[PDB]
DNA sequence: GCAGACACTACGAGTACATA
DNA sequence: TTTTTTTTATGTACTCGTAGTGTCTGC
């Protein structure tokens, strides 16, 4: 069947030593899956970031018998193997993976009966029937009754004696925020480079295609180390008519490009902070920036953001000019969205997008900026609200 | 070629209405023995093992084996507009993708002919499930739908007890318990409400009622119904219909023991 | 027989021959229907042009009365036209054929810039798809509002401002229709203020029609109040040529005397500093000031104040231009 | 019978005839003779051929079997919530008997109106039966669809389409019709079309049917030059503080009939890509926005937009 | 002088119920021979052509011709708070607006006089063909309701044949297709459910569900329906009500495409 | 010290529904009478009086003239917790700041008890003049409320007319007027439905629906209603709830267009 | 003949967003 | 290597929860 499927699904790990993930979070999942040895298996014995996760690995378990981290939240980047993670760690721990994902109806009385049926219940085989360990893949879609009725459920004392873990793709999704001062958190890093490259030259060479390690890094490089993205695009650009790839169809735009949807603190830090030394064009930098600032989204945190920290750098206009202009731009924004909210003109709402790019042109250093999170206009609001 | 007539349509609406809300697939194997269904939830807590010989047929015509997987909800829609007394054909060819069901269901010769899309289901395998239970008891089906649904009134669950005297049924709730205690009733006309006991080691169990309530909507289909339970295997209700087959339900208990 | 109605409404050109201007897009729309080779149509362009009198004339040239009400959708922005009704009863009279008579369908949009982009998202595979059964014209003024995917689609005609030489025969039409006296600067003053604009041509002549009873350059400028020429002349000489008190006082008696508004004469003195030789220092600073001023004007200000700054952007720019001599 | 415009008569019906993109064209031509195609995504402009490349390649791959083991669902369609997970799972589900290295076909055309919650939903589905079902979505904006879905598919980018592949296109049809040309009068629809093959057919059977020949002057009686290069010249003239040509552009676009927000939206467009200073493009778009405030309040007049063109010029000689 | 009659107010409850999601508004057409109504849906793709005798009415006079356009939403509303054993009279006045329905509470104790203002819509009047069908089928209402019932929940668009056999419903859809052939049915005791069959050649249609199932409202005017389908000609559904009039239903076909291949 | 008790529990448990979104406050006057409730809303525009005698109590305890003041926003939410057919006692100490209600829970277990808090308004009474109305009727309960129930699908405003024929209720609105009359039902077995005249100077004005509405939301308290107008008093809606008192609702009229010449 | 139960659509309500 | 919240005023669109209500089953 190698005409029947993708290069995605008949290259994927079928064992833990196939796993292309960070080996950390690797051992940190069946560490804590294995936490749950003694309630779900009956056996006492199974055969920073970092410090954290090692300090609640040995944390010891409550008087239930029981990890007292009962849900494992797992978040990162699209394409890195967290569904691959949970599947294989599962699997490898002797469970039955039970899914429950965004394309299932997420009602709050339908994930209330579906997760009551997934752990509350013991095997229909008998003895030797595989556990079930719920996963849920896309928790930050789910609505946060949803989310109140998996933490009712995870805080019972109707006792939960079957492991969770949630995959997520965005962390700081406001129906989860009760969830991650709750859950074993593992965020997943990229993936390294030296790895995926010779994962990609394993199945070049597996479908007979050749390929140099330096197009391969350019395609990482290119996907932002997306494995299945990656993976898709030499399916593409492979076929069957040629066998070497070419340098210029991965640094061509037409295949392989796909959209990401950049971070605030990497915006921030891209606005606030030059590149390292072609690309040294102003014009270049200044397209770079209005794009990464449009395709982050969440246009008013990064405008607050910018109003946040631009006063903290080490900044050499001295006579406060700069400082000024960037405060005018800040009230051309403002009326900007003012002006389209009062006469429903919408079309006004194109010019915003060039205030962060603006900031770019003022307050551009070859420094390291501490970006934080802004905050000064919501307590602000909040204290006037009291 | 698989055809197969039933006789009555009555059996198939009972038969799709029971596991209307319990299996999300029906996948129907086809031999020349007879038409078997072996179908389990994807939490593993119920199973279903329904079999219907050839001989309960009007008809049964079966060249090859045959496996159709087909959606629960597409054949409750054909079923919502079936008729009670009338003769249903059930055909397929060897390799197709679809599923034909003919009808004249309104016994005004309306001649309705209503087919299916295949699922292409992967092909899980479950043998045999090991029958060795200590505790047989034979109930009839209403009075198990009834006191089912007593249960389902007040609490959530069913704490289920054997034992060579019958079988106890306990729930709890903040609105109050509700208990009954089943005794010999023998003394009476009728054959099906007799309880039959055939029991050792007394096992004590707890089951969702809701799984218990889709198990007992098919009391019509038989007048006597069979429990089979014992400790570490699941709990079976049997239903033994007339002339066509069998029905077997398999329930997993509850983890937290009473 | 008669009726009581506006003349932009009692005089509509129900025929292609009867719109005077765009005579390559009216030979064009007409082969098309000649043809029945007609496209899915795209009419932009500014008010009171004729498009929504043309696709009419379309429409009651392609179908008769007996069968008009089967064949033609016609849908505008008093109607709603929201994504269910794409996907429901634009839909299905795209999807069925007719009722009596065999036939290509006609579905027209009229103001198609009022409606939401869910909306000609949803409307890009009706127009598409069902090309064969059923035609679509979409009719709007700014093109903008329209997505690329939709602009794609149909092919669209600009139906540009109506040129005075041509717009003199259909005014004559109407003049010799209704019995009106009226003299040569009367029409020239007409086909001045309506500014390739047929509606506001009619309207302004019914209106002094009805005000005066003649229609002459006094009494058109007088029922419109719009400055004549020699007054805006008059004001940039006062302007230019003495000091701030005699022209405040000239032009404030002017103002006074024919009771005239300051936008006008804002865009009347707009139009004249573009013919009057300025150095570009000095027209970007006169620009620049009379934007400011129309812009004052849109609120809750003082017009007086407002004149005493449009004759202060001039006063300023005086002596700019004689030491530049 | 009623025929067909050139536009859909003279549609592509093999994935040879398709001009431009020639390497993600040909490489689609591969897939459909051989198979196996992943998942595919084709972003572009509209008018390049995407709907065409994905229906030819569902034509090609399916054969008789494209009215069972296709899918195709619109922006005129409902595509919801309750439809990704009931109608598009249920066909991945179904079972249909195809030959080897041939798949069912579930095309979503017009992706950017899908919902994100939809998209989201769609994710597993995508995953799961990917070795009965595959996906080809067409789009336009490539950001309104999720970067889940475009890492789960192989994301095709059609580029503008240039003079001389619209120019074969152009001869194929003209060759067919017998329209009589000149070379100026199809340079003239290529100008016209601005890299749309739906515009250039579109401009030559308007052409054809008004005229019945193609010159430089048949073309213009009926089409209309493209407004953002004769903008580009008014800006390189503010940009050098030259006001009296660039009113006489801006009076040129007046007469012409084109509403101020029109005008203003290419000034916005041009200023946007415009080779100048940053800081001076950021002074430009400023003044753009605080002058289309004024528009979109009511005060829209030729007054305005010289106020505009006289505060640009303002910007050019004020370090 | 407009002054009708409607002997039972349920009727009118009954017609205004099949129309109100289809019909935007209501044009009477009042003449000496009855009360005529030919109106197009919102969609422009159904008719309602109704007709009412002078005959059915307790009292009926008209002197001049009228056309009244009145808003349907209103009259449903009005209706909606009528009694079903109630006379109801309709007034109307030679140049006024008011078109007066007047009838009782269902105390029976109060009048209740409901004015309606009329509308100026000057629509066209659309030419009914009247020509003859190549597929007369006589069937009952209710069975044709139940049939399009059925095919609703499985497609949207269904195939509807007719031959000499009988006719025949299809519904291609998502779960599947549903085929329900029905014929000769004549042999029951009643008289309303029968399946009789009159004209001869073959037409296969396919129509809107929809539309269908908002025809199949007026199944409590008539015991017995009657369809009329040709290969040019729409789909016509005549409702013969018993001693007032009739009403019938006008369904223009989807287009279809075959396959290349 | 205030004590009363109650004979029934659905006297406020359908008094203070129509007070709910009315009046924003409950004011009782307390005195050796009985207890009196004159509210005047928000818009000054109705007026709401209700006087309880003492005969009508189970026990009345009143040593001095008190003025208690009510929320309804917590009473609407307490009344609902309370029974229908059980016993309701209202106490008040004489310096306390608070208003007791004791009653029994509706599992009929339990006396559950609720304080209010007693909101010190200073309010000043009015004053009716009580004079001689030009229009007094007498209609049923239920027929009125069905009666300005049917006239808020029209207008939004009504008008009542009262002659010496009847009482006629107008709702002249945008899709047409509707109008309805009550005359002469003597000749009926139920008491209560007797449609009856007593005045003879004949009254036209326009009063609003809400308030109307609001008025008949304390229909099933009485059995039959009274209405009395003038030519500027305002209209007067009398409720004779059993036999512990009586209830009066005053409307002002909208101001009349200028129809002058 | 009348009470209990089934699914049906209409309607209330919360939320997001609107550009290139 | 750094995360909590409701304002902008309409119009539209989507999604979900709830409530009359027509009709079927049963003794
Ligand atoms: N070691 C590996 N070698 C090759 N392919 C792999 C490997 N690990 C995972 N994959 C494939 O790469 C993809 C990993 O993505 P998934 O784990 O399925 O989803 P995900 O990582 O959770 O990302 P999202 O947010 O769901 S898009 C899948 O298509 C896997 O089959
Ligand atoms: N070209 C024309 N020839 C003759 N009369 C015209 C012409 N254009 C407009 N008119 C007159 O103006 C009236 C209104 O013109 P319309 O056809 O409505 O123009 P329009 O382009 O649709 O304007 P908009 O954009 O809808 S406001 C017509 O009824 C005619 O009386
Ligand atoms: N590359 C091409 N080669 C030949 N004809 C083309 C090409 N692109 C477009 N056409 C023609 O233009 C018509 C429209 O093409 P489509 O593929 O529907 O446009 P599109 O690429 O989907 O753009 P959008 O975003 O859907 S408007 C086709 O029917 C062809 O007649
Ligand atoms: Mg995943
Ligand atoms: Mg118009
Ligand atoms: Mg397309």
């Amino acid at each position: 069947a190698s005409s029947h499927c993708l290069w995605v699904d008949e290259f994927a790990p079928r064992h833990y030593t196939e796993l292309l993930s960070d080996d950390f979070t690797n051992r940190c999942l069946l560490k804590w899956l294995k936490l749950w040895d003694l309630v779900v298996f009956g056996h006492e014995r199974p055969s920073s970031h970092e410090q954290v996760l090692e300090e609640m690995l040995e944390a010891g378990l409550d008087p239930s018998q029981r990890p007292k981290q009962k849900v494992a939240l797992l978040c990162g980047p699209p394409g890195l193997g967290k569904t691959t993670l949970a599947h294989v760690i599962a699997r490898h721990a002797g469970y039955s993976v039970v899914e429950m994902n965004a394309s299932d109806d997420r009602s709050p009385e339908v994930f209330r009966t579906r997760i009551e049926a997934a752990t509350q219940m013991e095997s229909v085989l008998g003895a030797g029937g595989k556990p079930n360990c719920l996963v849920i893949d896309e928790i930050d879609g789910a609505p946060v009754a949803a989310i109140n009725v998996l933490l009712s459920i995870l805080n019972r004392k109707g006792l939960l004696m079957r492991p969770i873990i949630c995959i997520c793709n965005d962390q700081f999704a406001p129906s989860l925020r009760q969830l991650k001062q709750q859950a074993f958190l593992l965020h997943f890093p990229p993936t390294l480079p030296s790895r995926l490259v010779q994962r990609l030259q394993e199945v070049s060479l597996r479908q007979g295609m050749r390929a140099d390690p330096g197009v391969l890094a350019a395609l990482c490089e290119k996907t932002d180390n997306d494995i299945r993205a990656c993976i898709n695009t030499l399916q593409f650009l492979y076929s069957r008519g040629q066998r070497e790839l070419s340098v210029r169809d991965v640094q061509a735009t037409r295949v392989g490009l796909k959209d990401q949807r950049r971070g605030l603190f990497s915006v921030w830090q891209e606005v606030f902070q030059l590149p390292r030394a072609s690309l040294t064009s102003a014009s270049q930098r200044f397209y770079r920036v209005l794009h990464a600032a449009a395709s982050a989204g969440e246009h008013e945190k990064v405008v607050q953001g910018l109003f946040d920290n631009f006063l903290r750098l080490r900044l050499r206009d001295s006579s406060l000019g700069a400082v000024c202009v960037a405060l005018d731009w800040l009230a051309f924004d403002d009326l900007l969205a003012g002006a389209a909210h009062h006469s429903q003109s919408f079309q006004l709402l194109r010019y915003p997008p060039f205030l962060p790019v603006a900031f770019h042109v003022l307050f551009a250093s070859s420094h390291t900026p501490r970006i934080t999170f802004p905050s000064s206009q919501q307590e602000a609001q909040n204290r006037m609200s009291q | 070629m698989f055809e197969a007539r039933l006789v009555q349509g009555s059996i198939l609406k009972k038969v799709l209405e029971a596991l209307k809300d319990l299996i999300n697939e029906a996948c129907w194997d086809i031999s020349s023995s007879g038409v078997n269904l072996q179908s389990m939830d994807s939490s593993h807590v119920s199973l279903v093992q329904l079999t219907l010989r050839s001989e309960g047929f009007d008809t049964y015509r079966c060249d090859r084996n045959l496996a159709m997987g087909v959606n629960l909800t597409s054949m409750s829609k054909i079923l919502k507009c079936a008729g009670n007394e009338d003769i249903i054909t059930l055909r397929a060819e060897d390799n197709a993708d679809t599923l034909a069901l003919v009808f004249e269901a309104p016994n005004q010769e309306k001649v309705s002919d209503y087919e299916m899309k295949l699922m292409d289901l992967d092909v899980e395998q479950l043998g045999i499930p090991e029958q060795e239970y200590s505790c047989v008891v034979k109930m009839p089906s209403g009075e198990f739908a009834r006191i089912c649904r007593d249960l389902s009134h007040i609490g959530d669950a069913v704490v289920i007890s054997c034992a060579k005297d019958g079988v106890k049924f306990s729930a709890s709730g903040e609105l109050g318990n509700g208990n009954i205690k089943l005794s010999q009733t023998s003394n009476v006309d009728k054959e099906e409400e007799a309880v039959t006991i055939e029991m050792n080691e007394p096992v004590q169990l707890t089951f969702a009622l809701r799984y218990l309530n889709f198990f007992t909507k098919a009391t019509p289909l038989s007048s006597t119904v069979t429990l089979s339970m014992s400790a570490d295997v699941p709990l079976v209700v049997e239903y033994k219909i007339a002339d066509m087959g069998h029905l077997k339900y398999y329930l997993a208990p509850k983890i937290e023991d009473e | 027989k008669i009726r009581n109605l506006p003349w932009v409404e009692k005089y509509r050109p129900q025929t292609l021959n009867d719109l005077i201007s765009h005579q390559d897009i009216l030979s064009t729309i007409q082969k098309f229907i000649n043809e029945d080779r007609l496209p899915h149509l795209l009419l932009y362009g500014p008010p009171g042009t004729g498009k929504t009198s043309t696709i009419l004339a379309c429409a009651k040239q392609l179908y008769k009365d007996k069968e008009f009400g089967s064949m033609v959708l016609e849908l505008n922005a008093s109607d709603d036209r929201g994504i269910d009704i794409i996907r429901g009863p634009i839909l299905s009279f795209a999807s069925t054929r007719t009722i009596f008579k065999k036939g290509f369908k006609l579905v027209i949009l009229d103001e198609a810039d009022a409606m939401t982009q869910d909306a000609q998202n949803a409307l890009r595979r009706v127009i598409e798809k069902f090309t064969e059964n059923t035609r679509f014209c979409l009719i709007c003024n700014y093109l903008s509002k329209i997505i690329p995917a939709l602009q794609s689609r149909c092919t669209r005609f600009r139906f540009g401002p109506l040129t005075p030489e041509l717009m003199v025969p259909r005014l004559e039409h109407v003049v010799e229709e209704e019995k009106v006296d009226i003299s040569e600067d009367g029409m020239k003053a007409l086909v001045t203020l309506s500014s390739g604009d047929m509606r506001r041509a009619l309207n302004i002549l019914q209106s002094t029609n009805m005000a005066f009873g003649k229609v002459t350059e006094e009494t058109v400028y007088t029922c419109t109040g719009h400055p004549l020429k020699s007054d805006i002349a008059n004001i940039l000489d006062w302007m230019l040529n003495q000091d701030f008190t005699t022209a405040y006082r000239n032009i404030t008696e002017l103002k006074t005397l024919k009771g005239l508004a300051l936008h006008d004469i804002l865009t009347e003195i707009h139009l004249f500093v573009h013919r009057v030789d300025f150095p570009s220092s000095v027209r970007i600073h006169l620009l620049t000031k009379m934007a400011d001023i129309e812009y004052r004007l849109s609120v809750g200000t003082n017009e007086k104040i407002q004149l005493s700054s449009l004759i202060a952007a001039f006063q300023v720019t005086r002596d700019l231009i004689v030491a530049e001599a | 019978h009623y025929e067909l415009p050139w536009v859909e008569k003279y549609r592509p019906v093999k994935l040879n005839e398709i001009v431009g993109n020639e390497d993600t064209v040909s490489r689609l031509e591969v897939f459909a003779r051989e198979g196996n195609v992943p998942n595919i995504i084709i972003a572009g402009p509209p008018g390049t051929g995407k709907t065409t490349s994905i229906l030819c390649l569902a034509r090609a791959l399916l054969g008789p079997a494209l009215k069972d083991a296709m899918l195709e669902l619109n922006a005129s369609n409902d595509r919801g919530i309750d439809v990704v997970r009931n109608k598009i799972k249920m066909f991945a589900q179904q079972k249909v008997t195809l030959p080897k290295g041939r798949h069912k076909i579930i095309i979503l055309d017009e992706a950017d109106s899908m919902t994100d919650g939809a998209q989201q939903a769609l994710r597993r589905t995508m995953e799961i039966y990917s070795k009965t079902t595959r996906f080809a979505l067409a789009c336009n904006a490539s950001d309104k669809i999720i970067e889940p879905i475009q890492s789960r598919c192989a994301v095709l980018r059609y580029t503008k389409l240039t003079d001389a592949q619209i120019l074969t296109r152009l001869m194929n049809v003209i060759e067919k019709e017998r329209v009589p040309y000149t070379d100026d009068g199809l340079e003239a629809i290529i100008f016209t079309a601005q890299g749309d093959m739906r515009q250039a057919l579109n401009n030559l059977q308007s052409t054809f049917s008004g005229f019945g020949f193609i010159n430089s002057e048949n073309v213009f009686k009926v089409c209309d030059e493209p407004h953002p290069l004769l903008v580009k010249e008014m800006i390189q003239h503010c940009v050098n503080a030259n006001i009296d040509e660039a009113y006489k552009i801006l009076a040129h676009l007046w007469h012409l009939g084109y509403s101020p927000e029109d005008i203003i939206g290419n000034i916005f467009r041009v200023c946007k890509t415009f080779q100048m200073a940053e800081y001076l493009k950021l002074e430009f778009i400023k003044e753009i926005g605080y002058t289309h405030m004024k528009i979109a309040e009511g005060v829209n007049s030729l007054l305005q937009m010289a106020g505009l063109l006289a505060r640009l010029c303002q910007k050019t000689m004020a370090p």
